[PDB]
RNA sequence: CCGUGAGGGAAAGGUGAAAAGAACCCCGGGAGGGGAGUGAAAUAGAGCCUGAAACCGUGGGCUUACAAGCAGUCACGGCCC
RNA sequence: CGAAUGCCGGCAUGAGUAACGAUAAAGAGGGUGAGAAUCCCUCUCGCCGUAAGCCCAAGGGUUCCUACGCAAUGGUCGUCA
RNA sequence: UCGAUGUCGGCUCGUCGCAUCCUGGGGCUGAAGAAGGUCCCAAGGGUUGGGCUGUUCGCCCAUUAAAGCGGCACGCGAGCUGGGUUCAGAACGUCGUGAGACAGUUCGGUCUCUAUCCGCCACGGGCGCAGGAGGCUUGAGGGGGGCUCUUCCUAGUACGAGAGGACCGGAAGGGACGCACCUCUGGUUUCCCAGCUGUCCCUCCAGGGGCAUAAGCUGGGUAGCCAUGUGCGGAAGGGAUAACCGCUGAAAGCAUCUAAGCGGGAAGCCCGCCCCAAGAUGAGGCCUCCCACGGCGUCAAGCCGGUAAGGACCCGGGAAGACCACCCGGUGGAUGGGCCGGGGGUGUAAGCGCCGCGAGGCGUUGAGCCGACCGGUCCCAAUCGUCCGAGGUCU
């Protein structure tokens, strides 16, 4: 009754708290791919993230890649067969949330429209935190 | 099935805004306005929002209210003599009551709108 | 024929095996059986269940404490569930198991005075070439001197939706007893917060 | 004038009968407490006004 | 979503470049075709010599599209063109190569060689 | 009044013997009423003698919401004077 | 005289319906008065600006100014014209 | 029918007929199998997308299970189209000395805002349902829906002169169509956020507002409404039959599905499924409530006046809605508004600091603003009230 919502939130218990956060910058990560009788073979997709579409659980995001001649845009649940997700360059510093404009105008024009976000990178420095002090601190 | 969604409106955009504003100035000026019930009913939430902003009294808020009211003399009165009157009251700084009988003119039901207190 | 009163809460999807399965959640709060029809006195057999509990004792004429769990009879009233006669003290969701199949009945959204060509998908007139006040219109509706009339049932414009609708054979995907919750294969008549009834299906 | 037109003058019978639902409803009123008067409900009206509340003029 | 009149880019060395859909070979009335659907198509422009001359009427199999393909797992994929691969009646490709990615839906649809021959299955 | 013009071309009579044409009071902003008053008469009160029909009202009697019709007619029966 | 798509007149029906004549746009506070969305004043809002501003010809012929008016005219209202 | 019955074709909307083009039965076959042929039963459902012509029709392309033929004023112009036919202009070929003329060609050519009755699709008001109420129901009788292809397993096995390929049975995929839905996908999202130009203004700088549409322009975009998106449906099952096939069986010692009887047997009929439905005046059932004459007729309303259970009005509203109706609230309250939190959209506000001569750039900062969504909170508003309404006719 009372929270039409907070009931539904309770069902979403396939949430994740293991994925690096990213936003229209430049990640890359794996999958799951069925074939060959098996549901094995993990395959990596590698691209600029074009748009994250927020909604708590079932927020999706989408990744652009240039496979051979062709552009390819992928779309991802943010949950479930995604084994790992670690990101390439948290660049963008995109002036805007949804950036489909790059579909029409992709090449090096991208690169000099989507320069590095040293700010977010330089806090991934701080996050290096690989001081090997386990069983020692 | 138009309407599964919020905020009544006759007049088009430009002119409806102009109305909420010109009613706001007016309400904040005289403290009592007399209008048709629906107009009154909408004017209610447009002003409460302005009033609230004024209570926080930071430069941003002043600038923020000047978008809709364009008058500094009035905006002042707001921040200095109106918004203090609340400050212990959260939400609902405006009152709307209907009147009996309408206009010999088109028979329109009237309400009045008061600043509360 | 199992069955329970319930409320559509709304939908999302979950994952199964390795696939996204859209579901609509239903809250089927426990349903106090407040009358049983017998063939003897009433003619047919069924069970009248009740649903939404709370009530400021607005019980006036239907005081009808009569059955144990008159526990201030439910806001959202009470409905029968045809041929069905169980453990005479409440109906939970334990009733259902995952995998099972069900028919769901509720109230389609109220579309108001619909056009034809929404009410019916009619073709409508051409956006151009031909004159101009007949784009969303229905065309002809008849012949001429014979029959000199319009037939009964003619698909025309009017009040559409806000009507009963039973969609059939939905998978029950999961049952949360703990919360009287219930997941199915998504897309059940009616808006969220809305009343529904939920019965075992007819593929047998 | 053009395309459809009425085919027969309408009976006084059929006319007065269409008007069956034309009769008006009497305005819905009640007594102003604290004042001797018949107003519509939910309305501030100049016989009185209200209490701690605005109205015409009164000493 | 390919429909008759849609132009399709070819992704092999058959010698065509553009073909244009004349029917989809699903039912008697299948509206659109997508990945793994076979179509008839007229050839519109082509490279000097080869298997396929202009105005030859051939069968191809859609391998990429512009409109996204939804997957069971909720995911989707979308190309920046609609491409086809030309095929002989008993459903083998005529060419020897195939250029650019292809959707894995062709695998379930039994298009093995094509899939092998791609540089990348998405 | 119509038409540039030649030209075309209506409608519209009646208080009462006498104006004695209704002071003054009342409701109303007035218009209109209601009393008072004149008169043989005012349902002769001022485009006022006579005031037909269509048409619109108000009250009263009989009557009608499971019947189908050129509306009437023949018969019975009920209710009303 | 009952018919001439008759002639003049009056009164119906459609009907409380279509419409109320440019989608440049309004709002509030005060006055006035029997009565005000429609008149006066103020302040906000919008529209015109080779004009929708200013001046002249022709045409119109008192429509000009001021004081009284509100039956009718004004496509509503009217204290305004 | 000339005081007017618009007169091809197209579109839109259908509905009917069977002499059936698919799909379901079936008998003959010059039927080996597969695939045909032919006739018989059967419209339940289906019966495609294009090129050419105003075309009807037709031929052609690519498909298809199939690409049926007709009626409904050559259905349908108070529904649209006007390409053709069919006025006035013009031209050709042709006929006439001519003026002109030709189902011969050619280019052009005004298709009318208001629905009174019947009909039809929706939604209400009245009254009735033999006390008065509030719930829940039964289903007479209606309507809806009925489709079909492929691949595989049996088995390359029955059959075969081979060069192919079944019956029966069993599985897994499609195509259209129908009802619902917004999680995903994909649209809109008219002021939710940002950016941009020109000009006028507030207040000079900064910072804002107006107008460039009824959004100036641009880039995004919740809720909702939606299809390209998602879930479902045709069924299984039973019953009676059609053509057709039989059992037993005389009249007629034989024979005969038939005269007595009995079995099989269709996508067709009936039921089963979904939705409407007691104005089903034949007005149904069950649960639960309120019950009294208080005052007057010819003695139970044909009686008024207060009432009872209840119900109206008024008010806040609603994925209900043209109005009405419906549903939910009315202070004992979270109904709307405001405010707060969460979601969500935008994508680091203003101000100050610093950097650069400057346009600018960094930091503060995922900032600032912020519709509808899920909630919380009595701050504002549903104040105070009124009017209805049994008192219950007969063996």
């Amino acid at each position: 009754m009372n929270r039409g919502a907070l009931i539904k939130l309770v069902e979403s218990r396939y949430v994740r708290t293991d994925l690096p956060e990213f936003r229209p910058g430049d990640t890359v990560r794996v999958s799951y791919k069925v074939k060959e009788g098996n549901r094995t073979r993990i395959q990596d997709f590698e691209g600029i993230v074009i748009r994250i579409r927020r909604n708590g659980f079932n927020t999706t995001f989408t990744v652009r890649k240039v496979s051979y001649g062709v552009g390819v845009e992928r779309i991802f649940p943010l949950h479930s067969p995604l084994i790992q997700k670690i990101d390439i360059v948290q660049r963008g510093r995109a002036r805007r949330a949804k950036l489909y404009f790059i579909r029409n105008l992709s090449d090096r024009e991208i690169r000099r429209k989507l320069r590095a976000d040293r700010k977010r990178i330089d806090q991934d420095r701080a996050a290096e935190r690989a001081a090997k002090e386990e069983a020692q601190k | 099935r138009h309407l599964k969604s919020g905020r009544k409106l006759n007049r088009h955009s430009s002119h409806r805004l102009a109305l909420y504003r010109n009613q706001a100035k007016s309400l904040l000026t005289h403290g009592r306005i007399t209008t048709t019930v629906p107009k009154a009913k909408e004017l209610r939430g447009f002003v409460d929002h302005l009033i609230h902003l004024a209570k926080r009294g930071d430069l941003h808020a002043r600038r923020l209210v000047l978008r809709d009211l364009q008058d500094v003399k009035l905006v002042r009165k707001l921040f200095d003599e109106i918004a203090p009157r609340y400050r212990d009251r959260q939400g609902g700084y405006t009152r709307v009551l209907k009147l009996a009988e309408r206009r010999r003119g088109d028979g329109a039901p009237l309400a009045l709108v008061e600043l509360v207190e | 024929m199992k069955g329970i009163l319930g409320v559509k809460v709304g939908m999302t999807r979950i994952f199964r095996d390795d696939r996204a399965v859209p579901v609509t959640v239903i809250l089927a709060g426990p349903c106090p059986v407040v009358q049983r029809r017998t063939p003897e006195k009433d003619g047919y057999t069924a069970v009248q269940l009740g649903f939404l509990p709370q009530n400021p004792k607005r019980v006036n004429r239907p005081l009808k404490g009569h059955f144990a769990k008159a526990g201030v009879e439910p806001v959202r009233i009470l409905r029968e569930i045809r041929d069905f006669n169980p453990e005479g003290d409440t109906v939970t969701v334990e009733i259902f198991k995952p995998g099972e199949r069900v028919d769901v009945t509720g109230t389609s959204k109220g579309r108001g005075f619909a056009g034809v060509m929404k009410r019916w998908n009619f073709a409508g007139g051409p956006d151009s070439h031909g004159a101009h006040k007949i784009h969303r219109h229905p065309g002809s509706i008849g012949n001429r001197k014979t029959p000199g009339r319009v037939y009964k049932g003619k698909k025309m414009a009017g009040h559409y939706g806000a009507e009963r609708v039973t969609v059939m054979n939905l998978e029950v995907v999961d049952v949360i007893p703990e919360e009287n919750l219930l997941l199915v294969k998504g897309a059940v008549p009616g808006p969220n917060g809305g009343l529904v009834i939920v019965r075992e299906t007819k593929k047998a | 004038a053009k395309h459809p037109v009425p085919k027969k003058k309408t009976s006084k019978a059929r006319r007065d009968a269409r008007r069956s639902h034309h009769a008006l409803t009497p305005p819905t009123l009640v007594p102003c407490p604290e004042c001797k008067a018949m107003k519509p409900p939910h309305t501030v009206c100049p016989e009185c006004g209200y209490y701690a509340g605005r109205k015409v003029l009164e000493v | 979503m390919i429909q008759p009149q849609t132009y399709l880019e070819v992704a092999d060395n058959t010698g065509a470049r553009k073909i244009m859909c004349i029917r989809v070979l699903k039912g008697s009335n299948a509206k659109y075709a997508t990945v793994g659907d076979v179509i008839v198509a007229s050839v519109k422009e082509a490279i000097p010599r080869g298997a396929v001359k202009e105005g030859d009427v051939v069968k191809a199999v859609v391998v990429r599209t512009k409109k996204e393909i939804k997957r069971p797992d909720g995911s989707a994929i979308r190309f920046d063109d609609n491409a086809a691969v030309i095929i002989n009646n008993q459903l083998e490709p005529r060419g020897t190569r195939v250029f650019g990615p292809v959707a894995r839906e062709l695998r379930e649809k039994g298009f093995m060689k094509i899939v092998s021959l791609a540089p990348e299955v998405l």
